[PDB]
């Protein structure tokens, strides 16, 4: 029989036939519902539960979607693209692929193609004792036809040409921001958005349009939307490992070509792998604030690096505060926003608010001081 | 300023003189010969190397392929793994007959099923068998065996059954093929004339992997769960609500499984460390041998690095891995008494002269990276007919007509009327009509 | 050779430089610095301070290239388990007499541990030159690298203090460089009498004098009152003497250093355990 | 530890003890070495190979060490030889000279079944539990108290085990079902097969038949039972390049020229019923 959504069973029927309760000639039988042999054109549609009737229409998270007879129809919305650059070394490109790298040079993170539109780059380095720990050091922006050098540090002090700047300061092209001391928020008029955290580690997140589609290279990728690619070197063939098609993205010629690491620090620092195991694993806990998260953004990748850099890096709750405020990140950014998650692990600097303030978990750009409201339109980036 | 070859499109931004750059070979060369790189190999100018169906040359520093369009390929292995056709790696475990790939996607032409069902007490499932939807003829692949059903009157599309290695073959003549290890492995591969053209858990190939979880009623989701149980095939199945895990499941079988599985990460596999990335099987081997605990947990981890040493095999790099304490394979079982011709080659590159290939039929793929026990036949009988597994003269092989084999001499079956058919002794079927009304 | 530790935080190298390193929190005791692979590593953690005389030893943790021996004052347990001593599985032996604990393995360790104070370790000739530990390297140099690496002349307290694992839940210390106190030679007599006394009298030529005497230098002032804490170094100076070949006499009387045991057990030097 | 044979017996000359460690999580446990003492000499049979230790000076009472098929081999001029599979497996071969005049764990080879459970002080008990404990080498040790049984622990491991285990009562052990009663044997694989529950269970299987097969063999019923899909050998690994040499010797019923025989050395027993891969020496 034919049930509404299992449709053209009969083509692929391998028995004979009976008696029994059956349906007339056309009038598919109803599965999604409970009503009886109904024709085709009222299946009612469904989408995790509710029971979408046929003429209701939805929007899922890139595209809009409306329940046709049975079956939905979906047409694409614009929706941008991001970058990351979390940890001391994890990269997820514009299409996922995350990989581990443990570079030491300056690398090309994301510049156009075209000849001059701008460029990214960043400072991978040596950042313990060992040579598998690593840190991002430094970011250097090239734009306006490469005609201006922007450089933030890992201690604020940004700079422009060698020179110490102020904050907040717009200019026609691009404009930057330090809203709240810790986050440094620049915005480029050609489409490209830039967030610097700078504790308690340095990390990158690059937001792109979604009219730059196919013409970016560098270590996030070509953002065409297959993931197989990303790998593709800019002299033609694919690579297989992630720190092969990296090398090829040196800025200094003079660097040395790294390996890929097939270890687990989990195995050869003993001591700290209870510990490590102690407090990560409290991401799967349904009962601990991130347990919200969970019907938006699996866990489980977050667990994985969780416990990978609480084992590597030499401050391990440093990198388990580092770690376990990406997650707390990527689902703020689907609606679940988890409110005092900081009330166990990380609280080390949340009662150190200075006299009248306190740490807040939605502190966006635009509830700034005076002179903010005093223009209130010319500093109000949006995304 | 001090290019070195591979900076070359990096720009320089932050020993040799002008002009000359750097090879990173040697002595400083000039732009023109400067070579190129692949998976930490460097390769001078002017070389050659193919990728899966086409040709490449290092001409200026940069390489110029021809462009082609190679197959689809998708995989079902371990304890539920499913790589799609633009490569998306995931998992899921259910429990019922599931839609592989097919056709009628919202009329078709084909569709391939399978069947999982509990392997372990820990919940996870794995594959068993296989159901193949050609037109109105049905295959079926089960315990071992290849299995015929409802063969249709008289299209009976063209295929071809056979065993290569340790691997069974269906070939389809529309563009349709299925390699299996008989426990639980699964490659399908199909022509690139389907491209954009099917749905299933196997995604819908069309060279765009954001959209390949794409649900029976054309929804795009982003949860494994919810694309999985949507392609169940009856009704009345349950529903996946969550992943197992069963190293954490069963703790005391933790310790052998990380243990043998740490082979991948040794230095026996040094050679292909650079050509596939490791970790990925790694996980699959650990995932697999502590999850096989009721009975003949040997064959689910030599089945998990085969895995892993057949893609070496197919990148280029040929491993010798068995050892007679390690997974051994015991070929010479085939051999006549004692004349020995059958050997294991580890990595099947070879191409000898079967009874099939004599005659001019040829396949469409190149199966010559499959791990196994090869014949060498001698100088006396070298032509190898598959359907017995016997070196024999290229006079008497067989007829290999309907996909049955037939001896020579044999009175050929015909399901025609009034025509009669034998296998002559030259290897030749013939047919006659019999006049008793009917005639030529 | 043997790397050794025992009184009043007395350490000995592979190649003697016997110094004091009074530190009290945890330290790499030894371990395989080839780089490839790390074949074992040897883990001391020290007590928070017994008392002025005595310098105990918490557990010991000693990972030999699949598995885990942690050794405390009253249990051993081997990957998470404990094991009814003697355990006898095909590559590792771990036994526990009355006086001492042993561990032999298959790759050339041997560890004898005194539950209270005495430590001795004895690797073979495979691992020159790899050895990274708080023992020095095992290239067979007397202070070649341990204290003088870049021509600095390493302070045994410095070189100690670099030896440290970082526990990432508790934050310990290091002891501060104490005020230079005056060399206690006004107890040299003292110690060499009772040190080549006749019960010693075949291991003259098997053990050197003047690192052991030194040693009972700063012991005999450091500590004073109670003789608990110079009897515990010719205790060690019997222990290599027994080590080497050689069979001591009898030297602990009713007013040195005695000890009691039940019933008419003698307690004695150089006889079989068995 | 345990005293598997020695002639200290109430002043002897020899001993063999062995080591019996946890294999499972249901309580059973298995041989995993063994120790020869012989005058002074010491070997240790342990983690596949022969290990010397304490050779004495100049006595070195004669002893020959070899391998034969799967086998490893221990002979001594004295008449004790000791054959061991590496794995679990050991046999102990005594000559007639040593009739009466022994203790341990496997009876006092007297030709008399009804006494054999004689402890170290020299009492005939009727438990096994006390026959046991009473020889164990450390006093530390602790005390057996019952036999767990693996299937009953396991239940959900019995299903395979008896499946594969029935191929002792099939039809392919035909020929030997007259010639050896194969219930114990039987047993014997169903009560293993329920207890390798932590890794490599294929390789305790695979011996409990061969055990068998080994007998059929003795007994005079040479069986070819192994197949590419159960319990598969892997023989032409020896061979040079592609030159045929080596081959699968069912029962080993084949007698050649090695270079110790060449020159009249001979051993004492036949060991020509034990199974494994035997060369075929070209004619030049
Ligand atoms: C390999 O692919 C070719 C391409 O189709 C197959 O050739 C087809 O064969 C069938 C029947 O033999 C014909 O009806 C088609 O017209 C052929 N195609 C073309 C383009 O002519 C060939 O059969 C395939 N190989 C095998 C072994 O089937
Ligand atoms: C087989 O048994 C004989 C019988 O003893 C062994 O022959 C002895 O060899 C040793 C030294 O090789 C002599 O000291 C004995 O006197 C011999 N015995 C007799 C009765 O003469 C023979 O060595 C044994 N086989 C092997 C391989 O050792
Ligand atoms: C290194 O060589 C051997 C071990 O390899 C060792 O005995 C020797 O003392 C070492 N010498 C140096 C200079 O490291
Ligand atoms: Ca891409
Ligand atoms: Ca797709
Ligand atoms: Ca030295
Ligand atoms: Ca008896």
């Amino acid at each position: 029989m034919d049930t509404c959504s299992h449709l053209e069973v009969s083509s692929l029927c391998e028995e004979h036939r009976m008696d029994g309760c059956f349906c007339p000639e056309g009038t598919v039988y109803d599965d999604i519902g409970d009503s009886g042999c109904v024709p085709v054109s009222q299946c009612h549609c469904r989408l995790h539960g509710h029971l979408y009737t046929p003429g209701q229409e939805i929007t899922n998270d890139c595209e809009q979607c409306v329940c046709n007879a049975g079956r939905w129809v979906c047409k694409d919305l614009p929706c941008p693209g991001t970058c990351a650059l979390e940890g001391g070394s994890h990269i997820t490109t514009f299409d996922g692929k995350t990989y581990t790298f443990h570079g030491d040079c300056y690398y090309v993170l994301a510049k156009g193609d075209h000849n001059d539109s701008y460029a990214l780059l960043g400072e991978l380095a040596p950042c313990g004792s060992t040579d598998k720990q690593t840190c991002l050091k430094t970011v250097v922006l090239l734009a306006d036809k490469k005609k201006n050098v922007v450089v933030f540090k890992s201690d604020g002090s940004v700079l422009l040409n060698e020179l110490q700047v102020n904050l907040p300061h717009v200019t026609a092209s691009f404009s930057v921001f330090r809203p709240s001391s810790y986050h440094i928020m620049v915005s480029m008029a050609i489409g490209v958005r830039l967030q610097v955290q700078l504790a308690p580690v340095m990390q990158l997140f690059v937001t792109l349009d979604q009219a730059s589609q196919g013409q970016v290279q560098g270590l996030c990728g070509n953002f065409n939307g297959l993931e197989g690619d990303d790998f593709k070197t800019a002299s033609g063939l694919v690579e297989a490992t992630g720190a092969g098609f990296a090398n090829t993205w040196k800025a200094q010629s003079s660097c040395h070509d790294k390996l890929d690491w097939l270890d687990d620090p989990c195995s050869l620092n003993i001591e700290s792998a209870n510990y490590a195991e102690h407090w990560c694993s409290l991401l799967k806990k349904t009962e601990t604030p991130f347990g919200r998260c969970h019907s938006a953004v699996d866990p489980a990748e977050y667990y994985k690096r969780c416990k990978y850099d609480t084992c590597n890096c030499q401050n391990n709750e440093d990198c388990l505060c580092a770690a376990l405020s990406s997650y707390a990140r990527a689902c703020t950014a689907k609606g679940v926003m988890l409110w005092g998650w900081r009330e166990h692990v990380c609280n080390k600097d949340v009662g150190s608010c200075p006299n009248s303030q306190v740490f807040l978990y939605n502190l966006t750009t635009c509830q700034q001081t005076c002179r903010s409201l005093s223009e209130a339109d010319s500093h109000c980036l949006e995304g | 300023r001090a290019l070195s070859c591979q900076t070359l499109a990096a720009g320089y931004y932050h020993v040799c003189p002008d002009g000359l750059m750097d090879d990173g070979r040697g002595g400083c060369v000039v732009e023109k010969e400067c070579p190129c790189v692949h998976n930490n190999d460097l390769y001078s100018s002017g070389a050659k190397i193919k990728v899966d169906c086409n040709t490449c040359t290092c001409k200026r520093g940069r390489w110029v392929c021809t462009q082609a369009v190679c197959h689809g390929t998708c995989s079902i292995y371990g304890s539920g793994h499913y790589i799609t056709f633009d490569g998306k790696y995931y998992d899921f475990d259910g429990h019922c007959s599931y839609v592989a790939v097919q056709d009628y996607c919202g009329l078709g032409s084909f569709s391939i099923i399978t069947e999982n069902v509990p392997c372990g007490t820990t919940g996870v499932t794995c594959s068993k068998a296989i159901k193949i939807f050609m037109g109105r003829t049905e295959l079926k692949l089960e315990d071992k065996h290849r299995v015929v059903i409802q063969r249709d009157e008289g299209h009976h599309v063209a295929y071809t059954t056979r065993e290569v290695g340790q691997y069974l073959v269906v070939e389809s003549s529309t563009g349709i093929i299925v390699i299996w290890d008989k426990r639980t492995t699964v490659f399908i591969k199909l022509a690139p004339s389907y491209k954009g053209t099917v749905c299933g858990l196997c995604g819908n190939f069309d060279h765009r992997s954001n959209n390949d979880f794409t649900t029976r009623d054309h929804m795009v989701v982003s949860s494994e769960l919810d694309f999985g149980n949507s392609w169940k095939e009856a009704p009345t199945c349950p529903d996946v609500s969550t992943n197992p895990e069963p190293c954490s499941l069963n703790p005391h079988r933790r310790s052998w499984a990380e243990k043998q599985c740490s082979i991948l990460k040794s230095s026996v596999f040094s050679i292909c460390h650079s050509k596939v990335d490791p970790k990925p099987f790694y996980e699959a081997c650990v995932h697999d041998s502590c999850s096989c605990d009721t009975g003949g947990d040997c064959e689910c981890f030599c089945s998990a690095v085969a895995s892993y040493a057949q893609e070496c095999t197919k990148e280029g790099a040929c491993v010798f891995w068995r050892t007679p304490d390690l997974c051994p394979i015991f070929c010479d079982y085939y051999n006549p008494p004692h004349e020995c011709e059958w050997h294991y080659e580890p990595c099947g590159n070879r191409s000898f002269e079967t009874c099939r290939t004599i005659n001019g039929i040829h396949s469409n793929i190149s199966v010559s990276y499959l791990e196994g026990c090869y014949p060498r036949c001698p100088k006396d009988r070298p032509i190898y007919e598959e359907d017995l597994k016997k070196c024999v003269t290229a006079d008497k092989c067989g007829c290999y007509v309907e996909d049955t084999h037939y001896p020579p001499g044999a009175s050929v079956p015909t399901e025609e009327t009034c025509k009669s058919c034998v296998c002559t002794n030259s290897s030749q079927v013939v047919c006659r009509p019999e006049e008793g009304f009917c005639y030529w | 050779n043997v790397c050794s530790t025992w009184g009043n935080f007395h350490y000995k190298t592979f190649d003697g430089d016997v110094f004091r390193f009074p530190g009290l929190c945890d330290y790499n005791f030894a371990s395989d610095c080839r780089g490839s692979y790390k074949e074992f590593a040897v883990h001391l953690k020290r007590g928070p301070g017994q008392a002025e005389a005595p310098a105990g030893v918490e557990s010991i943790l000693l990972t030999i290239k699949d598995d885990t021996i942690y050794l405390t004052r009253h249990l051993a347990v081997l990957n998470g388990a404990v094991v009814s001593t003697p355990h006898y599985s095909p590559g590792l032996l771990i036994e526990k007499s009355d006086a001492y604990t042993k561990v032999y393995s298959r790759a050339g360790l041997t560890l004898m541990w005194n539950r209270e104070d005495a430590l001795m370790l004895e690797l073979d000739t495979k691992f020159r030159n790899h050895t990274c530990g708080l023992c020095g390297d095992y290239n067979g140099l007397q202070s070649y690298s341990e204290f003088l690496s870049d021509g600095v002349l390493f302070s045994p307290l410095e070189f100690g203090n670099m030896q440290k694992i970082n526990q990432p839940d508790v934050v310990c210390e290091d002891p501060e460089e104490e005020v230079a106190p005056a060399s206690c030679s006004e107890h040299r007599a003292e110690c060499e009498r009772l040190l080549t006394a006749e019960a010693f009298a075949d291991c003259q030529d098997l053990v050197p004098l003047e690192p052991y005497l030194r040693a009972c230098q700063q012991d005999r002032c450091r500590c004073p009152g109670g003789d608990t804490c110079v009897c515990s170094t010719v205790a060690e100076f019997s222990r290599q003497c027994s080590h080497a070949g050689g069979r001591p006499g009898n030297w602990r009387t009713a007013t040195l250093c005695p000890k009691t045991c039940p019933g008419n057990l003698v307690y004695l030097e150089s006889g079989s355990p068995c």
